[PDB]
């Protein structure tokens, strides 16, 4: 509770050694805020990756799901962080989880052009035709922005 | 009308949202990509009898009037179809009402837990502004 609200905030603040203590003083490393986000989801959405591997190696539900459905992955996919996107899926994560939207995490990083980011999913199995709640894949979000090199990747899958 | 990200962009650029209360575009591409997936015509019912309209979801209790809801303000002195609109310009013109201040875009939850904070220069690159 108490430590639980502490530990959201320095997931979220990026701040590693506090994290470090709340956890060796009993913090629950699943906490949730009101929006339903971990703490294992605000330092995936912020880049923390050392704060990521911390939450992961004192078992940190690696596909919690948030008020909108959204997990750890799609927040660091679509925010770039190639590191946490590769630590993530090392520890289970659903490379092809859909969100309340019905966006997967190949979805969201070509949206923001995350070219390194799409190529780990996809090594990672993602499902390169898998359709956007508007009938969209990646490659049709791809050419919709004008980006020539991440649609030259997508075209030939 | 469903945008892409680089389309938003340059219509929220072309409407002035740029800097708006200090807050810089990406911010408002984040909050719209959170709050309406870039639809236009996105609807939500609320169970307190509100609706909320279009690519930055107002709500028809304070902002927007719909007819159908108890205790409307209006503040935006809009009916709520005009954020429904193909043309972002009604609701560019009610977000510009709902933040008066440099803290008003907690007005979007959203905004407040997934883009406040992060990169929100990455919202607006590669887009050719």
């Amino acid at each position: 509770s108490d430590l639980g609200k502490k530990l959201l905030e320095a997931a979220r603040a990026g701040q590693d050694d506090e994290v470090r203590i709340l956890m060796a003083n009993g913090a629950d490393v699943n906490a949730n805020d009101e929006y339903g986000s971990t703490p294992l989801h605000l330092a995936a959405l912020m880049g923390h990756l050392e704060i990521v591997e911390v939450l992961l190696k004192n078992g940190a539900d690696v596909n919690a799901e948030d008020t909108v459905g959204d997990t750890p992955l799609h927040l660091a996919a679509l925010n770039g962080h190639l590191e946490i996107v590769e630590v993530l899926l090392k520890y289970g994560a659903d490379v092809n989880a859909r969100d309340s939207w019905g966006d997967t995490p190949l979805h969201l990083a070509a949206h923001m052009g995350h070219l390194e980011i799409v190529e780990v999913l996809l090594k990672n199995g993602a499902d390169v035709n898998a359709q956007d709640k508007f009938g969209k894949t990646a490659f049709d979000i791809s050419i919709d922005n004008g980006n020539e090199d991440l649609a030259e990747i997508l075209q030939k899958l | 009308k469903v945008f892409g990200r680089c389309e938003l962009a340059a219509a929220m650029k072309r409407h002035g949202l740029d800097n708006y209360r200090g807050y810089s575009l990406g911010n408002w591409v984040c909050a719209a990509k959170f709050e309406s997936n870039f639809n236009t015509q996105a609807t939500n019912r609320n169970t307190d009898g509100s609706t909320d309209y279009g690519i930055l979801q107002i709500n028809s209790r304070w902002w927007c009037n719909d007819g159908r809801t108890p205790g409307s303000r209006n503040l935006c002195n809009i009916p709520c179809s005009a954020l429904l609109s193909s043309d972002i310009t009604a609701s560019v013109n009610c977000a510009k009402k709902i933040v008066s201040d440099g803290n008003g875009m907690n007005a979007w939850v959203a905004w407040r837990n997934r883009c406040k904070g992060t990169d929100v220069q990455a919202w607006i690159r590669g887009c050719r502004l």
